[PDB]
């Protein structure tokens, strides 16, 4: 992932 | 920067075969005294322009640019640390500083109100200033070293997470459902562990070692 969860 | 002490303490404990018990008793590790200050709550990894942004518990915010200088907001939303890639420290705000900050400022700012804005917060039922010192990204985890000798290791495919912190020796595991707990590792050792957990500190173990080759 791009970014920490969602 | 601690990491020799926490591979030595990992070690410790991994060689002890924690999975292999008679009886394990993960909950006689529990340690409520070692709960962390500080992990990283949230992150984004805008390396292929920028850098690595996160958020820590305490709602400040850094960035880790690509340069290897560091740039920290505080939780009150105007003081600011930078540090060079030499380790030098200099402290100013967002009303007062140099202009040469201009363009990282900005930068921090627009990962500050986006982090603020989305993502979850990790850790956000539990009740705890250092900068991301190193970072890497496998395939299977983000690995973060903090300045103050923490190591934290996100796993992106379940989601569980590990706090590692060789000053007290303990390691924060927080699981697929966010149970948050904070083990003393030399407890784990003699009480024993999941196959889980046991997996994700011999993974542990590597990265560690990773961080020391670097
Ligand atoms: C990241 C790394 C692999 C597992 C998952 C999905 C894809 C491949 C990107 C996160």
């Amino acid at each position: 992932p791009l970014h920490s969860t969602m | 920067c601690h990491l020799s002490d926490m591979l030595q303490q990992l070690h410790s404990v991994n060689a002890s075969k924690p999975s292999e018990r008679g009886l394990v008793r993960q909950e006689e590790a529990e340690d409520p005294a070692c709960i962390p200050i500080f992990w990283v709550s949230k992150w984004v990894d805008y390396s292929d322009k920028y850098g690595l942004g996160y958020q820590l518990c305490d709602n400040s915010v850094g960035v880790l640019f690509n340069d290897s200088t560091r740039l920290i907001l505080y939780n009150d939303g105007d003081s600011l640390q930078y540090i060079e890639r030499d380790g030098t420290e200099s402290y100013l705000t967002v009303s007062s500083h140099p202009n040469s900050l201009m363009k990282k400022i900005t930068l921090l700012k627009y990962f500050r109100n986006y982090m603020s804005e989305h993502l979850l917060k990790a850790g956000a039922n539990i009740t705890p200033l250092p900068y991301l010192r190193t970072w890497f990204r496998t395939r299977s985890a983000i690995i973060l070293h903090l300045s103050n000798g923490s190591v934290q290791i996100n796993f992106f495919q379940d989601h569980t997470k590990l706090i590692l912190c060789p000053l007290m020796a303990a390691v924060t595991y927080i699981d697929e459902k966010r149970d948050f707990r904070t083990y003393r590792l030399s407890l784990l050792e003699e009480y024993g562990c999941c196959k889980e957990l046991a997996s994700r500190l011999r993974y542990a173990r590597t990265m560690v070692d990773k961080l020391l080759s670097s």
